[PDB]
């Protein structure tokens, strides 16, 4: 799981 | 192995003056037993271990030494002796502290020292009168004879903090301060030591990356 | 509720420090004594372990405690309000970044301040790092901080280092890589918490004012107490001791050896 913050 | 012993006593005399004591501050209680103190004078820094029971004591000692008047006992009939030597009992009252009181070749002994737990004789005035020949210079006025002197030791030696107290950061500032009061309080009455250098702070370079940028 | 964090990146920050982890400091940070503070300036603190007395270097330890917390606690953190009733009280981060003279334009603190700013949601969802805009939207001058996480019940930081924390967000975190960026931030709330260098003041110097004296006096005894009531029972309960850390770990003395000098009477 990634950051929805971090795209 | 004494050696390590000497160069300690040796270090202090030279490394800690009467006003060091003063300036000096405690950390803490080191394993019930140990005051651990810093001492930053000048540029110079370092930490120390006291021993609590032992410096307490020092203190306690000197303090009997100098201040206590011995009871004695007014004789019945007064004794004469014969010296030289009879200079140094006509200047010093170190006697009239010792138990000893006297009527000025021509000495009276009119009081001798008394105690519940020893006899005291002529042996011992003139154990008195040899400590002072040999002392050498210094301070003459808390001079006592080796009988007195262990009952102050043991006196002091009861009174005392003990190792395994707790103690305040109050109580432990009072005990290291004290010793500067006393003239090379580097051992206690028994000839155990009071303190030592632990080491000396000079070259460490502590976490500063939070004022870094 | 408490939010479970899901995210890869903390993941693998916490195993980092898994796999850092010293087995035998652990232990004498585990089973500390605590003695007393040396140096309030080199933050120096005095501990027994068994046998041996140590010397630490709390700044060194208080980062990698405040940094483990983060790690731990990320996004399930308590808020310090930073807000009174005093308007005038008010944390400007433009005002804290002026602290800082190679900063010399508007324009380069503003570069700073806009950073910290667009990612305010995520440093308030995952940090409790709470930023707000008094006037209009886009006035950068009037962006303030509003809360801090909690890290520890009992411990408010000192706020001497706000204006390193603010330049150090803006300048130092590498907000571009998710891991990094999380690394980071974290890294920054840890350097604000430990506590103050207190520079030492000579209560001899008759040269030096009264009120300088009491007030160096006070900063020594809040320390100290920080130290003995929250710091190390902290250290004690839930410190893991990184082995970069070795060289912050000095032994001073051993009662074998002093028990060989100082003995009964
Ligand atoms: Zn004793
Ligand atoms: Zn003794």
């Amino acid at each position: 799981v990634r950051s929805k913050y971090f795209k | 192995e004494l050696e390590d012993f000497e160069q300690g006593e040796k270090y202090l005399t030279l490394t800690v003056s009467k006003n060091d004591f003063k300036k000096m501050e405690v950390v803490g209680q080191f394993n019930l037993g140990f005051i651990i103190v810093t001492r930053k004078v000048d540029n110079k820094y370092d930490l120390f271990i006291v021993d609590q029971h032992a410096s307490d004591e020092k203190y306690n000692f000197e303090t009997l030494q100098a201040v206590t008047v011995f009871k004695s006992q007014k004789l019945i009939i007064p004794q004469p002796v014969e010296l030289s030597e009879l200079v140094v009992l006509d200047n010093l009252p170190v006697f009239e502290k010792n138990g000893f009181k006297l009527k000025i070749s021509r000495v009276k002994l009119l009081s001798l020292p008394t105690s519940k737990q020893t006899l005291f004789d002529l042996g011992d005035f003139n154990e008195l009168i040899h400590l002072i020949k040999e002392d050498g210079g210094l301070r003459r006025d808390n001079i006592r004879c080796s009988k007195i002197r262990s009952m102050f030791a043991m006196r002091a030696c009861r009174s005392s903090i003990m190792i395994g107290k707790p103690l305040n950061k109050k109580t432990m500032t009072r005990v290291v301060h004290n010793l500067s009061e006393l003239d090379k309080p580097w051992n206690c009455p028994h000839g155990r030591p009071t303190m030592r250098h632990l080491m000396e702070l000079r070259d460490w370079s502590s976490f500063s990356k939070d004022y870094e940028i | 509720e408490r939010v479970n964090v899901n995210l890869t990146s903390i993941k693998k920050l916490r195993e980092k420090v898994d796999d850092s982890i010293h087995r035998e400091l652990t232990d004498i940070f585990a089973n500390l004594n605590y003695v007393g503070v040396v140096d309030e300036e080199r933050r120096l603190a005095a501990i027994q372990h068994d046998l041996k007395l140590f010397l630490i270097d709390y700044g060194s330890v208080c980062y990698e405690l405040f940094y483990q917390i983060g790690l731990t606690d990320f996004a399930n953190f308590g808020k310090i309000n930073l807000q009174s009733t005093n308007v005038s009280d008010d944390i400007v981060l433009y005002n804290l970044l002026s602290e800082f003279d190679e900063l010399n334009d508007d324009a380069s603190k503003e570069k700073i301040i806009s950073k910290i700013w667009d990612m305010s949601s995520m440093l308030n969802e995952y940090y409790s790092i709470e930023l707000v805009n008094d006037g209009l939207d886009n006035d950068l001058k009037s962006v303030k901080l509003k809360s801090l996480p909690l890290l520890l019940k009992g411990y408010i930081p000192s706020l001497v280092k706000l204006p390193f924390f603010i330049y150090r967000l803006g300048k130092e975190v590498d907000w571009e890589d998710e891991q990094e960026c999380l690394d980071g931030i974290l890294r920054e709330i840890a350097l604000l918490y430990i506590p103050d260098m207190v520079p030492k003041v000579d209560t001899s110097d008759a040269s030096l004012s009264e009120d300088e004296k009491a007030q160096f006096i006070n900063r020594k005894e809040h320390i100290s107490s920080l130290l003995e009531h929250v710091l190390f029972p902290c250290i004690k309960r839930r410190f893991l001791a990184p082995r970069h850390i070795l060289k912050d770990v000095v032994e001073i003395a051993n009662l074998p050896d002093l028990y060989k000098v100082f003995e009964r009477c």
